[PDB]
C-alpha cells in the first residue's frame, strides 16, 4: 500500500 | 501571442473549461481546450513513460502514455503542423500547480527530428537524449520555477527541501537550439519525443499536470498561466 | 503457403486482375490484389526513393515514392500487422519481368525496427544500411536471379552483359537475420524502410515492378510467380 | 531528351 | 581451425597458464594467454558494464569495465584486425564454469559496426540492441548451455531453479547475421559493443569468466573448453 | 582568452611559422603551430571528406581526410581533453584566405557526442546532421564572411557571383547549442564529426585552409586572424 | 550481500 | 579541370 489516487480505469498492474 | 502545440498529461478535471470528468491525456492546438482527449489512469507515486510521434506523410499527431505493467492510454489527432507552426520552433516541457499540487519530475527526455528534402537522401537530423540532468545544464533554457541537478532529475515546479511539492507554481525547460520542424520542399518530415515522469501528490487530488510542447522560438511563460493553464496559455479560450 | 505483406511499385497495369489503368503504388496483404492504391508517375531512366513507415500506435502502414524535383505519390492503409504476420519475420525486396522488361536496380537500402515492451525503456532495436553491395554479400539471402556486386548495386532481375534487362525473370533479397516485428507485451512497435531504385526499360512498356515485403522466415519464390506476380504470389486470388 | 515512358501525371521535375 | 579475438572478463587466476594473481580483464588474440591485462575489482552480486571499441584509423582495441560508483578497469592493445580476422565474422558472448562456479547473466547487449568506402557519404552499418531476451530469440544462436527467457535475461551457463550456478558448464550466444568487420576499400571502419552483466557466486568464489568475442562465421564450442578456456580455445597454448 | 582545439586542413605552407613545405593536415592545441602534422595530397576541384574521432578511454584525437579513389592522409595525437577544454564548449568550422584564395565550401556536416555516467545504461547524447543548408539556418551561428543557402551549401569565405573566391576573407559556423564534451563522472565519453568539402582555386594556388574546431562557448573571430591564422588564433606563437 | 572473492583490491564502496 | 598547386605528391588518379 502507498497509492494511485483518484485513479481512473481498468485492468492494469504497476502497483 | 505565442503559437503552441502541446500534448498534455492533465491531472485535474476543470470541467469549467472543457476537461472531461477524469484525469486525461490530450492534444492541444493553440488552445487549452483539447481538440481530442483520452482517459488516463494516472498512478500517483510511480514512474511512467510518454511517447509522442508525428510524420508528414500521415499528418497525424499521436501519443502514448503508460506505466510498466498497467494499461496504456492513446490519443491521436489529424493535423497539418505546416500551417499551424512556423518552420522554426523550440521544443520543451511545461508543468504547473495551483490550489492542489503534485511533483512534476522528469527523469529522462529524448527527441529526434528528421527532414529529407526533395533531393533525396538529403536528410537533416537532430537528436538529443537526457538521462541525467546536471545542476548547470547549459543546453537547456529554464523558465519559471524549473531547476535541474537534484538527484540528476529535472524538477519543473517548486519542491520543498524534503521533497514536498508547492502550490501555484510553473516552470518549463526548452531545448537550447532552434528546431527545423518542417520545410516547404520536404518529401518526409517526422519527429518523436519520449520522456519518463514521476508525479507524486500529498493532498487530496494532484494537479495540474505536465505537457510536451512546441512553440515559436522566443516563447515564454504567460502571466498567471499557473494552475489549469499548464504554463502554456494566457487565458482559457 | 507463405504470409506476405508488401508495398508494390507496380509498373504495368494488369487490369485483368485488379490493377488500375496506370502505373501505381500499392499495399498488398496476402494477395496480389492491393487493398489500396495510388497513381504513380514512374520515370524510366532516373533514380527514385521509397520510404515506408508503420507504428503500432496508429496501426497505419504508409508509403511515399518520389523522384528528386518531381511530385511524390502516397498510399496508406489501416492494418493491425499483429494478426496478419507471425511475430518473427524476414524482410526483403522482390522484382520481376515477363513479356515486357525493365531493370530493377537497388542502389541503397536501410531498415530500422524498434520494440519497447511494457517495462519501459526496454527497447530492442535492429538497424542495417546498405549503400554499397559487394559481390559476396553474406548478410543477404539471394533468391531467383538476384545478384550483387555490379557497380556496387543490387540487381534483382536478370541483366545482360551490356545492361539490357531480360524477360521472364524473378529474384529477391531478404536480410539474413530474422526480425521481431511485434510482441504481445509491446507498448510501442515501429519500423521504417527506405531504398533508392533505378528502373530503365528499352521496349514499349516497362514491367513488372519492385516490392518491399515482409514474410515468414523460410519464404521462397513461388513457382511461376514471374510477371504480374512480382515473385510474391503463386496465383492472383 | 531520353525519357519517362507511358508516364502518368501532373506537375513534376526530375527530367 | 577457429580464429578468435576476445576481451575477457576473467574472474579467475589460473596462474599456471599466464593469468595474473587476481581478477582481471584482458585482450586475447588467438590464444587464452592475454596479450595485455589489467587488474579488475570484480564485484559479486553487482551489475556491471563492459564497453568495447575499435577503429581502423588508430587500430587500437580498447575496453572499459566498471560498476556504478566504483572505478574503472581499462585495457588497450594495438592490433590491426585486417591481418587477424577474415572479412566476414560473427560476434558474440561466451562464459564458463569448472571446479568453481558463478552465474554469467547478461542483462542487455548492444553492438554497432560501420564501414565507409570509396564514395563520399557511402557507409554500410549494422546495429542491434537487446534489453529484453525472449524465450525464443530467433535472431540469436545459442550454443552449449546458453539459454534465454528467464527474467528476460540471457543465462550463458547452467543455474538451476533456485538460481544457484552449476560447475563444469559452457555456453555462447552469437548474433544470427554475419558481420562485415573490414574491407580493403574502407576509409574508416569501426565498431563498439556494450553489455551489462551480473556475476554472482553464492559460495562466494567466482570462476571462470565471461567474454566478448569475434570469430569466423562457422565457430562452435571447442572440446573441453569449459573452465579456464572460457569456451573459446581448444588448448592453453 | 579563447581555448581552441582544432584539426586543420592547411592548404598552405607558411614555413615561417612551422608549416611543413607542402599541403598537410594537423592537430592544433591552443596554437597555430600544430603538435603533429601529416602530408596531404589536397585536390582542387574535387569533393573530399574529413573524419574526426576521439574517446576518453584512449584519449587520442584522430583525423582522416580522403578523396574518392585517392589515398588517405591520417594524423593522431595523444591528448587528454579534460585538461585543455572547459566542461561546456561549442563546436564548429572555420576557414580563411589572404594574399591567395580558394573557395571553402562545405557540402555536409555531421556530429555526435556521448557521455555515460555513474549509472548503468545512463548516457546523454547529442547528434546533428546537415546535408542541406537553408538561407536562414537558425541553428547555426555564422561569424565573419560565412553564409549559407547558395546551392544548399555553406560558404565559409567570400566567393562573389561568378563563383570566384576572394582574398583576405574569414568566416566561421558554430552549432547553436552548447555541447557537454566531458565530465569527471563520465565512464566513457566520445565524439565523432564528419564533413565533406570542396576547395577550388581558379588561379590554381590554394590558401589558406579549412578547420574543424572546439572552443569555449563565447568564442569569436580574433583580430586579423585571416590568412595563415585560419580565423582561430590571434597570433602565431 | 554475499560480498565475494574473485574481485581485485584498492578503492571501493559498500556496507 | 584546373588541376591545382597546394596539394602534396605520391599516389594519384586523373585525366
Ligand atoms: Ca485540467
Ligand atoms: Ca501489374
Ligand atoms: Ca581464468
Ligand atoms: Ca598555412
Ligand atoms: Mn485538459
Ligand atoms: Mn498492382
Ligand atoms: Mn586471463
Ligand atoms: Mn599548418
Amino acid at each position: 500500500r502507498v497509492w494511485y489516487p483518484y485513479g481512473s480505469y481498468l485492468t492494469a498492474s504497476g502497483s | 501571442a505565442d503559437t503552441i502545440v502541446a500534448v498534455e498529461l492533465d491531472t485535474y478535471p476543470n470541467t469549467d473549461i472543457g476537461d472531461p470528468s477524469y484525469p486525461h491525456i490530450g492534444i492541444d492546438i493553440k488552445s487549452v481546450r483539447s481538440k481530442k482527449t483520452a482517459k488516463w489512469n494516472m498512478q500517483n507515486g510511480k514512474v511512467g513513460t510518454a511517447h509522442i510521434i508525428y510524420n508528414s506523410v500521415d499528418k497525424r499527431l499521436s501519443a502514448v502514455v503508460s506505466y510498466p505493467n498497467a494499461d496504456s492510454a492513446t490519443v491521436s489527432y489529424d493535423v497539418d503542423l505546416d500551417n499551424v507552426l512556423p518552420e522554426w520552433v523550440r521544443v520543451g516541457l511545461s508543468a504547473s500547480t495551483g490550489l492542489y499540487k503534485e511533483t512534476n519530475t522528469i527523469l529522462s527526455w529524448s527527441f529526434t527530428s528528421k527532414l529529407k528534402s526533395n533531393s533525396t537522401h538529403e536528410t537533416n537530423a537532430l537528436h538529443f537524449m537526457f538521462n541525467q540532468f546536471s545542476k548547470d545544464q547549459k543546453d537547456l533554457i529554464l523558465q519559471g520555477d524549473a531547476t535541474t541537478g537534484t538527484d540528476g532529475n529535472l524538477e519543473l515546479t517548486r519542491v520543498s527541501s524534503n521533497g514536498s511539492p508547492q502550490g501555484s507554481s510553473v516552470g518549463r525547460a526548452l531545448f537550447y537550439a532552434p528546431v527545423h520542424i518542417w520545410e516547404s520542399s520536404a518529401v518526409v518530415a517526422s519527429f518523436e519525443a519520449t520522456f519518463t515522469f514521476l508525479i507524486k501528490s500529498p493532498d487530496s487530488h494532484p494537479a495540474d499536470g505536465i505537457a510536451f510542447f512546441i512553440s515559436n522560438i522566443d516563447s515564454s511563460i504567460p502571466s498567471g498561466s499557473t494552475g489549469r493553464l499548464l504554463g502554456l496559455f494566457p487565458d482559457a479560450n
